[PDB]
């Protein structure tokens, strides 16, 4: 893809065959960025997402690896979504919600 | 089993990418998600909306949700709930804390597009030339993912498109400009808001995260 690059993935890794979503997240992004969105999860950009306390914009995810998604499948920088979640269920849970 | 994710409140998950046919199975959505927290001791509920387009309106998501809520309430005996979304979901969810912010306790959001998507807008400016869209190697792949993401359809060209539609930078536009929020930063910054809001007499504790996978390159 032109302009863009995709930091999830590893050299040679799996999940670009796996988990269709990896390229095609990385070719919408492209698109994004080319319409002045900056760095972004193929659909959202880190601008768009912010609201209330951010806890982190520096997953390197796609937009369906934040739901842990095509049936689990992440590149090897991905961080675990499932366990983001996790911690964040104790955060609440430890802000008296 | 244990108690680290067992809130006082009952979580609710709230998915945005879905079909335009009711009752479609969303249980794979949030992908291992509902059992891992359900062996850390958290109730977890998963909102079905599909049906359902927009955010607002009589018939929207964000009606729909809000009498699942009621119904999560009055079968638990919770007086409020945490919402976490997920793209378009994070939007259904603000409503909800808008029109009810007594039934509320938190607001998470997870890859919202709060100010919009540029691909929806992207989409939406290339079906004026090519309203199938299917034209565009681009669109063609994102159609098929989202084809992959959701229950079988005859129709998956027509709802992934669909999909976009409350997306776009105008249509969030008018959305905040409808329902907003002291979560929000002010527009262009590309700072947040605040941490908590106060609505009716209601605290709500605001939270977000997002992906940043795609970088911009020279090349
Ligand atoms: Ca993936």
């Amino acid at each position: 893809v032109v302009g863009a690059t995709d930091t999830s993935t590893g050299t040679l890794d799996v999940a670009n065959v796996t988990d269709p979503s990896t390229l095609a997240l990385l070719a919408t992004g492209a698109v994004m960025i080319n319409r002045a969105s900056g760095q972004n999860d193929g659909l959202v950009s880190r601008c768009s997402s912010l609201f209330g306390q951010v806890i982190s914009t520096s997953y390197h995810w796609n937009h369906l690896d934040e739901i842990n998604q095509l049936l689990g499948v992440r590149g090897a920088n991905a961080e675990d979504p499932v366990a983001v979640i996790r911690t964040h269920v104790n955060r609440l849970k430890l802000q008296g919600v | 089993a244990d108690t680290y994710a067992a809130t006082r409140y009952p979580v609710i998950l709230v998915h945005g990418l879905a079909g335009t046919d009711k009752f479609a199975n969303v249980v794979d959505y949030w992908y291992g998600i509902q059992s891992d927290l359900q062996s850390h001791g958290a109730k977890v509920y998963v909102a079905n909306l599909s049906g359902f387009q927009s955010d607002d309106g009589p018939n929207g998501r964000g009606e729909q949700l809000l009498a699942y809520v009621k119904q999560v309430l009055a079968a638990t005996g919770a007086t409020k709930v945490n919402l976490i979304g997920h793209s378009q979901g994070g939007l259904t969810s603000r409503y909800v804390a808008a029109v009810a912010p007594q039934l509320v306790a938190s607001v998470t959001t997870i890859g919202t597009p709060h100010r919009g998507s540029e691909f929806a807008d992207f989409v939406q400016d290339v079906l004026k030339t090519d309203p199938t869209g299917l034209s565009s190697t681009v669109i063609a792949a994102f159609v098929n993912v989202f084809g992959t993401l959701v229950s079988s359809s005859h129709n998956t060209d027509q709802d992934a498109l669909a999909a976009l539609r409350t997306l776009t930078t105008a249509q969030t536009a008018t959305y905040n400009r409808n329902f907003p929020s002291a979560g929000l930063g002010a527009p262009g910054s590309c700072q947040t808001g605040a941490a908590t809001e106060t609505v009716g007499g209601s605290q709500h504790l605001l939270y977000s995260w997002g992906g940043t996978a795609i970088q911009p390159t020279s090349t």
